[PDB]
């Protein structure tokens, strides 16, 4: 996969964030509606302070969910969201329409290499 | 029939609790936001609506009362039957090539229907009977600070359909606003009043409306809403002594001392207007 | 210019086509000395049947003017030349403009004639072969690079050939090119413009040897016959006979007209017209070849990996989904975005993308659900990509296009 | 009616909120936009128009204060009027010569009618009444900020014709523009005026019209427009003492240092004026 991860760029950090948290919630709850993508993504870009912080409520929720379970895959997943984070700083107030593009291929790159086996 | 010889300015306060406002019919049903800034919007043909709602409740088809029958009628019937009210032959894509007669197929509209008289309609149409401005328009509608959607999930007793795969037997979604404040801006005209009579009564069944419009509004989704404030500036002759931009400003809203974070009440806010130059009149108590 | 004079001469001795009726000097056509000059000349025929656009009268030599004279010489004494000279020309002239006689064509601002040196077939295929609609195995013989005489052994390649090009304004007329190449050489270089202009068809019904008249229509206003810049009428016609560079100018026109363009439901066509046509998408691809040497496909290629060519792909797609989600859409991003997503992508694409999610969404809840399909190609695409460019130059601005028609076909072969 | 005796220059900004201050007719109807930069764009003849309706409001048609490019006239028969008017009868569509008599009937047009003695007209049309240039300009109108347009989907609960194939609803939608600030430029010559009559008093009413152009043109789709500042600057002479650019350089908008973020509001810029040479004096309208 082209995802780079050692590029640290804030909004490409927060686009990683977003596809593991989505992929997390998916692997929690199978034979979903549809996706934290589709009813957050919006939010997310428009107002970055704001929403990750509930997001990051509901990823513990799903990460209990999983883990007593024999697929203690979730505990991986975890150890990313540490790593991730870990670079990050402070939460953006606003985003440029430039940087939200660069969001956007952080998400992205990162999707692609959850999927591999 | 007698117009109306001021021009007026308004500013209009509302709030709402665990509801949403005006649903996005594109972003799935979720409120309509600020994509940059997450203030909320709601659109001004909303609030158009709620008024003549209002208006059809209360005045019950009383003579040139009427509402232009607006929920699923066809329109060009109106026109036509404009022409022939004025004895005029319909005309589809034309106005009569007769000044009177032309604008008669709109008078007697005029006479007949309140809210074409109040805020004008497209008449070019198939059947044609010209264009209206309206003496009355408003703007968007805009959050006094962020708002953050939320949706929630709902079972089902049962199945619509024939659903043979064969407990809790469907999802269901809700999107809802914790709380919000709104505020608004309005105009009126004396020089197009003129030209369609909106008259002096016409004027205070509208600020009567403006203040007892969410009332009769409850629904499921609708939540709990109310308007709280209206302020109305007056100038003193036929063309303004005073820029808008200037009066809008001297009312300010803020913060209460007891911040504490979230706000889930008006309790929340602190409202005040300062004091109007000579020449416009300002009354706030309605 | 001898052409006509010696044309006239050549078959003047025939039963057809000329005729007998007609101080001293050097007369100037000819080079002979001591002979009568004439004072003025026979007049040419305008109209439609003539010159098209001309007045009734016409003439190539004229000097009413004071400001025209020279010297303190007056009216055609400027230019000597003897009586039967000057009848002789214009006899020719005359002649040849006969619509009678399959010498003639008109394209845009300029009426066009031919004539071989010597009497050949040449004469007869070249009038329908330059703009179409033997018909085209010769065609294909040129395209594919095999010389004119395995088609047609008979033709005499060493034979010369005349090309001359005209157009009007008032009584007066003017010269906007002229070519006297070879039989031989002439169609080679017609065959390579022909190899360059190659593009898959996007319905069954389009034409394979897109005539010339057909693509400079292209550029107009409101596809009408006139509103062609004639500057550009001029420059296509002398670089497709000549091998040149095509002129700089026309690259930008080109993405003018798709900037201005916007659907025409008024025109009541089945199909909501594209943007990009046929024939737009081919004159782009013949420009990049000759004036900026770069290599481009015929058809679609999956491994082509530039940013231009690949985020030409990208807008296709997600353009697919727009369609599928509202069947019998009122407008496109097509309509709108398409200007100012290929001039200046990071202030656009990052918002297009949040749309797309709402039309995947959508498609996702409802029963056929290959939103999948579409998704993944996205995700491919993505890959290879670093960054989203804040301007692109024009050269960047060809490929786009290429790769958005050659991936909205890829995907109409599929329905 | 003397002409002026000076040159002049002026500057003008303005704002927008919530609307679409002038519709692109092949864009759909999207803003009008630089494609390579993303700034906004305001044409000329949006102005114009707007003035001439201000005028014409305010004047009433009063003598020497009609106007001329008006709705839906057919405009050579104002050239054969003006022919008549002088005595004479026009030549054929032709006209490369000058009118029978071009003194009276250019005069007869300048007189009478505001806007051709303001801006000119072409006027070489079928019935010729002569040509005139004007002695006012301006250019295009550049937003100081990339905007951001966006696209707003709406229904309507009625349909219009008959074919109603199906009594049901309808789409549609909106464009709009968050805000933006705008700023515009503008020239005066006196050699020009001498030759129409231009007199002062047509200068402070142009003065006037500028101030107050905006509020009366409220509409659906306008939102809230308003002027914030305007600078004008007057030579000594009748012909100037320095360069257009080097006045124009005087005036610098920038971001107030606080702000951060999308700009929402005239507070977010700061706003500065120098100091003008010797030769030239500034002074502030609004």
């Amino acid at each position: 996969v082209s995802l780079d991860p050692a590029r640290t760029d804030r909004p490409y950090l927060l686009g990683r964030l977003f596809a593991v948290l989505e992929k997390a919630q998916e692997d929690a709850v199978p034979g979903a509606n549809a996706t934290i993508k589709d009813r957050y993504l919006a939010s997310a870009s428009a107002n970055p302070g704001q929403v990750f912080h509930m997001l990051l409520k509901n990823a513990s929720n799903h990460t209990a969910k999983l883990r007593k379970d024999p697929e203690r895959k979730a505990i991986h997943y975890e150890i990313m969201m540490q790593e991730i984070i870990d670079n990050i700083s402070d939460f953006p107030v606003t985003m440029s329409s430039d940087e939200q593009g660069l969001f956007m291929i952080g998400y992205y790159h990162q999707r692609k290499a959850l999927f591999t086996k | 029939m007698t117009a109306i010889a001021n021009r007026y300015e308004f500013v209009l306060l509302f709030d709402v609790e665990n509801g949403n406002p005006n649903g996005d019919p594109d972003a799935g049903n979720m409120p309509r936001i600020d994509p940059e800034t997450g203030h909320g919007l709601v659109t001004d043909v909303c609030l158009k609506r709620k008024i003549r709602n209002h208006v059809a409740l209360t005045k019950e088809g009383a003579e040139r009362f009427n509402i232009y029958i607006q929920e699923k009628a066809i329109l060009n019937e109106t026109h036509e039957r404009a022409y022939t009210a004025c004895d005029l032959k319909p005309e589809p894509k034309k106005l009569p090539k007769k000044v009177e007669d032309a604008k008669r197929v709109t008078d007697w509209m005029c006479t007949n229907f309140y809210d074409i008289r109040t805020f004008g309609a497209v008449m070019t149409t198939e059947v044609n009977c010209g264009q209206v401005r309206g003496p009355v328009q408003m703007a968007f509608a805009r959050s006094v600070e962020p708002v953050v959607p939320q949706e929630v999930s709902i079972t089902r007793m049962a199945v619509t359909t024939k659903a043979e795969a064969e407990d809790n037997r469907t999802m269901g979604r809700k999107h809802i606003v914790p709380y919000g404040l709104y505020v608004a801006h309005g105009f009126i005209s004396a020089p197009l009043a003129e030209k369609t009579g909106f008259s002096d009564e016409d004027l205070t069944l509208f600020w009567d409306a403006l203040v007892n419009m969410f009332e009769h509004d409850r629904s499921a989704a609708r939540g709990l809403m109310s308007s709280r404030k209206l302020i109305v500036f007056k100038h003193q002759n036929r063309l303004g002594n005073a820029p808008a931009h200037k009066l809008f400003d001297l009312v300010k809203v803020s913060r209460a001392e007891g911040s504490s974070g979230p706000a889930r009440s008006f309790a929340d806010y602190a409202v005040t207007v300062g004091q109007a130059p000579e020449g416009v009149e300002v009354k706030e108590m309605l | 210019l001898q052409a006509l004079h010696g044309y006239y001469q050549r078959m003047s001795a025939d039963p057809d086509a000329g005729m007998p009726p007609y101080l001293c000097g050097q007369c100037l056509i000819t080079g002979e000395r001591q002979k009568p000059i004439a004072q003025l000349h026979p007049s040419i025929k305008g109209g439609r049947d003539g010159v098209r656009g001309a007045q009734a009268v016409a003439s190539i030599v004229s000097f009413n003017n004071t400001a025209f004279e020279s010297y303190g010489k007056e009216q055609s004494i400027n230019a000597p030349v003897s009586q039967e000279a000057a009848f002789s020309y214009v006899t020719a002239l005359n002649y040849l403009l006969n619509p009678s006689n399959r010498q003639k064509v008109t394209i845009a601002d300029a009426t066009v004639v031919f004539w071989a040196e010597r009497s050949s077939p040449a004469e007869d295929i070249f009038a329908g072969m330059f703009d179409p609609p033997r018909m085209h195995d010769l065609l294909v013989a040129i395209r594919s690079g095999k010389r004119a005489t395995d088609i047609m052994p008979d033709m005499d390649e060493s034979v010369r050939f005349h090309v001359l090009g005209l157009s009007p304004n008032a009584a007066r007329l003017s010269v906007r090119f002229w070519e006297v190449d070879t039989v031989g050489h002439m169609l080679d270089k017609v065959g390579r413009h022909y190899r360059e202009l190659e593009i898959i068809p996007q319905f069954n019904n389009e034409q394979e040897f897109p005539s010339l008249s057909t693509l400079l229509r292209q550029t107009a206003v409101l596809n009408k016959t006139e509103n062609i810049s004639p500057v550009l009428a001029g420059g296509l016609f002398r670089a497709m006979l000549t091998g040149g560079p095509y002129p700089q100018s026309l690259l930008p026109a080109v993405l003018g007209r798709i900037r201005a363009e916007h659907a025409r439901p008024e025109d009541k066509s089945r199909y909501r017209l594209e943007v990009v046509t046929y024939y737009r998408a081919a004159l782009i691809k013949a420009y990049l070849i000759r004036n900026r040497k770069l290599e481009v496909p015929v058809s679609l290629d999956p491994a082509r990996t530039d940013r231009p060519y690949l985020l030409g792909r990208l807008f296709a797609v997600l353009e697919k989904a727009q369609e599928d989600a509202v069947p019998g859409a009122n407008a496109t991003i097509k309509d709108r975005y398409l200007a100012s997503a290929s001039a200046n992508p990071g202030q656009v694409f990052h918002m297009l993308l949040k749309n797309a999610s709402n039309h995947t969404a959508k498609l996702r809840k409802d029963p056929e659900r290959k939103a999948i399909h579409y998704e993944i190609m996205m995700q491919e695409i993505i890959d290879n990509i670093s960054d989203f460019p804040v301007t692109m130059s024009s050269d960047e601005q060809g490929l786009f296009m290429i790769g958005y028609y050659h991936q909205r076909k890829a995907l109409f072969t599929k329905k």
